[PDB]
């Protein structure tokens, strides 16, 4: 009985690490790209208005 | 030197989270080890006790 | 048994870093093109300021 408890606690640390290694890069690099697409909006706004 | 005693079945490769550590236990300390190897640390795979070779 | 089922359980988490990267494959490319679709704000501004020329 005690052997099956830890092997399901193996599944717990799998799910805990799956929270940590599959959501953190989804948090940062979407926010990194949020500055990057905001950079792309700001870089054209100078150029298109000098044509105006 | 362990150059002859090895077997690839006696290790868990592919390092992601697991590793086989080679532990040596005296013969008089056999019964105390097979009850405690689960609880010498946290998150021990609690069934991996297999005697590779002996002296 | 024990060890073979543990490596297949890892492949759920090993495909989750692919789900992590596909969420940074699609989101990186899809919103770049609506950051390319903002030139339509420059298309409507130019013809509207062409009326200021007119």
């Amino acid at each position: 009985a005690d052997v099956q408890k830890q092997i399901k606690h193996m599944m717990a640390f799998i799910e805990q690490e799956a929270n940590e290694k599959a959501e953190e890069i989804d948090a940062k690099a979407e926010e990194e790209f949020n500055i990057e697409k905001g950079r792309l909006v700001q870089t054209q706004r100078l150029k298109i208005m000098e044509y105006y | 030197s362990l150059a002859e005693i090895v077997k690839k079945d006696d290790f868990v490769l592919d390092s992601e989270y697991l590793v086989t550590l080679l532990v040596v236990v005296p013969k008089l300390n056999h019964n105390d080890w097979i009850k405690q190897y689960e609880t010498l640390a946290e998150m021990v795979v609690p069934r991996s006790s297999n005697v590779l070779s002996e002296d | 048994q024990g060890i073979q089922q543990l490596l297949q359980a890892e492949k759920r988490a090993a495909e989750k870093v692919a789900d992590a990267r596909k969420r940074k494959a699609r989101r990186l490319k899809q919103a770049k093109e609506e950051a390319q679709m903002e030139v339509d704000q420059y298309r409507r501004e130019r013809e509207q300021e062409f009326q200021s020329k007119q």
